[PDB]
């Protein structure tokens, strides 16, 4: 099919293999740990 | 040209005549990358109102997205370190689930309908499996191959057409959700094609011409659920394969 | 006993008590777009309809600058 | 371009046929929705949406058989 | 946990099938 | 009547408030985190998870 | 001219100028312009993919009536929940002391 | 805002990342491979033009 | 032209061959709802509108072959 | 002429589809007997099911049989 | 020159037939899914992953030939 | 160049082989599914027999699959 | 030898057509091992390598299947 | 002559299509023969020589399936 060859392999692996590393380091020490809190923070309160 | 909505174009543009600098340059692939990383960030910076505990009814999704993840590799893996790989099984998730909700809107594009990333991310996670089983478990590695208490005049064509369908796998679960992410969107375009083309004909025609209408709104509503459907089944056999590689059946 | 004593009312004094610090709003030209749209009681899906019309926008004006 | 043309209408004949699929398909979808209805009619509201989801993913591999085919009459 | 010809038990026997049509 | 007497923000308590006032919740998130345990003891049963399934 | 026009439109052009409008004075004053200007320019073309933005139009038309109320009030029932356990069990406890 | 916890995503995901140069570098060799067929070595947009030479055109 | 017109009429007869599915497949729903009357009578009120549902769903993929037929016939 | 050589081709091809009829009256006919076998009771009530089956299923195969007599004559 | 775009045609026109062999699999799937459920309620939360498990891991084998329609038809 | 027009008939024909294989993983998670529901008790020790027979039937699906490939890039 | 040449490739096309059957085979077998383990679980000893067996002989049927098709294809 | 030795090999890449009814016939034996073991053990001694001679004469079919087709590969 001619639209998925072109010349702009790199293009789409380089930007879609730095949103992948990004999403992971971004997600895995930010958004992940900041549910968790909530989660800690919710059965600390009420365990207390 | 049906296909036309899968075109790349160059927007920002970058070039040299001493290093090829065209790899990074902000494209429409590239913009699209930008406008997910940029959802997904807002799906959590500015949805939780000032740190609240409450979780305010925004969070409540990204509660549920969670959850739903948490209990799917909990009943995959499960074995005694499953959580070490839980940050890759949410963010292959992620990616797919906002990359097959903004491709939905009209005059938008479909990052997941590029076979030549999503094969080389199915790719990826495949030389990752390998690389991974080989280096936890050294030379018995090979012991997947063989299934269970078998009869052993019949064990090397059951190795050979295990084999196989072991690197099947590099391919496979990446071609399944370009098929249908390609087939979904080829398949609205071309109706809307057709319906267009049935309403220029006589007067008649815009009369009662609700029908079509009609099963174009019921197949856009199909494509919600094919789309979402397909950013879990990539999560459950990457779940299951690292079953398999971590884990010797 | 005192494992729950000297945990609740350590953990209660310095539990702010009316709420204080508030910070209701701001001004950063998005803590009032959060704020009406995203923050407690607001919380309504309209951003979502803002987000679709502006992706709208954008590609009707890349598609009619390269192709219309 | 005559047998190019007239290779399209072959083709458009031949991409009809992943139809029976769907058509039986959706039949069997039902036929279990009836015997798992007669045999607990108390489940109808927890069955009903399953069969309507599995109506909903067979249509759709009949319908990316019948694109072929409007490619192949027209585009 | 095979036994061929009453010998040692091999380990999975799937490495050699592999060495096998490997050189060809 | 201490505890009474510290009036109740609970639904607006922020969890910044609870880090400062308790590091032993930071602490035992890090090292929750690092072991890899994203699972929380004795959550589920008092408050639903809201997997869709 | 009409019997409640005067009045209801009056209103319609009130609020239409209640949120920091200059325009006051006539509120479609550069909307009915502009509106003529992208109709006679020929700005937006009628296209094989404004069908799909149509569909699209009746899908969130869709969404706005059903789905939202629904998930307005799971949401609400959740957070009733949460709200409730995390209250009562803290003052239960607490009260005993 | 947000507190960064240090959790460990690199003595973890290591095979994934040896992954992703090998894809990349064979991804890299198989792209300067396609840009030299017969369809594609007179679309304008390739970067060997950018960099000194022009136009082989003999097919 | 006679090469065309004569492959269009070949792709009308290569079309129609799908409608074996919505056959076997209205039969197959009428079937199933014969199975479950006889298992529990007081239940056809209620399940009949779904049979006759599944009927419907079935002929429309047949129809569609049909159309692609007639598409192939008069076009 | 070509085209009505094509004309007879089509016309044995489009037949195929009666086999659909040729099943499905059957499987409504032993739902039919395996219901009436296991209820005799009830056999009134189910009769007119199966005869609107049959020609519903016969009108399924007669659509295949009026496109191979459209091919044939018309 | 015809000939070569005819046959390709043709060849994208002959496989889409193994889509029928995929929306039967649909159908098989989520009938066993209702028959599972029906006989027993309280296994849905169970069963469900495995449904959609099986469902697009079946139908994976008739997206394969429709790449291969779409190689034919536009490569 | 006959040959290169019909190597394309050829990967078309070959692609339909994937119509036991679609059918085939339905029949087995069908029956993983049945006997779930069956014996609820049963999911941990059979399960992997079902992604056993899932792995074989796709490789003798995907057969065709490499024989198309074969057909149309060699 | 355009002719024989061409006809090699559709006939190793063709060859392949039979070997859905070992497709469907090795799910049937597995479906009663399934279907069996699942009423008695003390039974898997004794039917495991019986069904790989089934397994097998089910398999060497499409494994004759594509040797006809590489027979075809390489001379 | 290039028109004979083309159909030799066209008849070959056809007459491997009946091969599916020995491909799945040895899948109903072992699958029955499955269902009877698990259902009964001790009849197991009984019942399988007559799965051995289903296999054998179902087997035989698919062999009287593939000499047709090494008679018309080789003359």
């Amino acid at each position: 099919m001619p639209q998925l060859v072109p010349f702009y392999f790199m293009n789409q692996l380089t930007y879609g293999f730095l949103l992948m590393i990004t999403l992971l380091i971004l997600f895995s020490q930010f958004f992940l740990p900041m549910i968790l809190r909530l989660y800690v923070s919710r059965l600390f309160i009420s365990k207390l | 040209s049906p296909l036309d909505q899968f075109e790349i174009r160059t927007l920002f543009g970058l070039q040299s005549s001493f290093i090829d600098l065209s790899c990074l340059n902000l494209t429409t692939f590239s913009l699209y990358t930008i406008i997910v990383l940029l959802v997904i960030t807002s799906l959590y910076t500015l949805t939780n109102n000032n740190n609240k505990i409450i979780g305010s009814r925004w969070l409540i999704s990204q509660e549920a997205i969670y959850d739903t993840i948490m209990n799917m590799t909990k009943g995959q893996i499960g074995g005694k370190n499953w959580g070490l790989y839980f940050p890759m099984i949410f963010t292959l998730f992620m990616f797919i689930f906002i990359a097959n909700l903004i491709s939905m809107i009209p005059y938008s594009f479909a990052l997941s309908a590029h076979l030549v990333f999503i094969i080389s991310l199915s790719i990826v996670i495949w030389l990752g499996n390998t690389i991974l089983g080989l280096y936890k478990h050294g030379w018995v590695f090979f012991s997947l191959f063989v299934p269970a208490g078998t009869p052993l005049p019949l064990v090397p064509l059951l190795v050979i057409i295990e084999t196989l369908s072991y690197f099947a796998r590099a391919i496979s679960l990446g071609l399944r959700l370009g098929s249908n992410i390609l087939a979904g969107h080829l398949l609205m375009v071309i109706l809307a094609g057709l319906t267009f083309n049935f309403m220029l004909i006589n007067l008649f025609t815009l009369v009662f011409g609700f029908v079509p209408l009609a099963m174009i709104l019921a197949i856009m509503m199909l494509e919600f659920a094919i789309g979402i459907i397909q950013g879990y089944v990539w999560a459950i056999l990457t779940a299951s394969y690292l079953k398999d590689a971590v884990y010797l059946h | 006993p005192n494992a729950k004593r000297i945990a609740n009312v350590v953990h209660f004094y310095k539990s702010l008590p009316q709420g204080p610090a508030p910070a209701i709003k701001a001004n950063t030209r998005l803590a009032r777009y959060k704020a009406k749209y995203f923050d407690g009681d607001n919380a309504s899906g309209k951003p979502l309809w803002h987000f679709a019309l502006g992706i709208i926008a954008f590609g009707y004006s890349m598609e009619y600058y390269f192709h219309l | 371009m005559q047998l190019v043309l007239a290779a399209k209408y072959i083709g458009a004949g031949i991409s009809t046929i992943g139809l029976l699929g769907a058509g039986i398909g959706i039949a069997i979808v039902f036929a279990a929705l009836i015997n798992g209805v007669s045999r607990n009619p108390s489940i109808k509201d927890t069955v009903f949406p399953m069969a309507i989801l599995g109506f909903a993913l067979s249509e759709a591999t009949g319908l990316f058989c019948l694109m072929v085919s409007f490619l192949l009459l027209f585009g | 946990y095979h036994f061929m010809g009453k010998a040692i038990p091999p380990h999975q026997l799937a490495i050699g099938t592999l060495g096998l049509l490997g050189l060809l | 009547l201490d505890n009474i007497q510290s009036a109740r923000p609970f639904d607006e308590l922020t969890v910044d408030d609870l880090t400062k006032i308790k590091p032993e919740i930071d602490a035992k998130v890090e090292e929750m985190v690092k072991k890899g345990k994203w699972d929380v003891p004795g959550y589920k049963d008092r408050f639903g998870n809201l997997n869709v399934m | 001219k009409q019997t409640d026009p005067k009045a209801k439109a009056n209103s319609i052009i009130n609020a239409i100028p209640g949120n920091n409008i200059l325009t006051k004075t006539g509120v479609l004053g550069t909307s009915a312009a502009a509106v003529i200007y992208a109709i006679s320019n020929e700005l937006y073309v009628i296209n094989d993919e404004s069908i799909l933005l149509l569909t699209f139009l009746g899908f969130t038309g869709l969404v706005a009536k059903y789905l939202a109320p629904a998930y307005k009030d799971f949401a609400d029932a959740r957070m009733k929940k949460v709200s409730d356990v995390l209250n009562a069990s803290r003052n239960k406890h607490v009260e005993a002391v | 805002m947000l507190k960064r916890f240090p959790t460990p995503i690199l003595k973890v995901y290591w095979p994934f990342f040896v992954a992703g140069a090998a894809v990349y570098y064979g991804m890299s060799k198989a792209a300067d491979l396609s840009s030299n067929t017969k369809e594609f070595i007179n679309d304008p947009r390739n970067p060997r033009f950018a960099k000194g030479g022009k136009f082989v055109e003999v097919d």
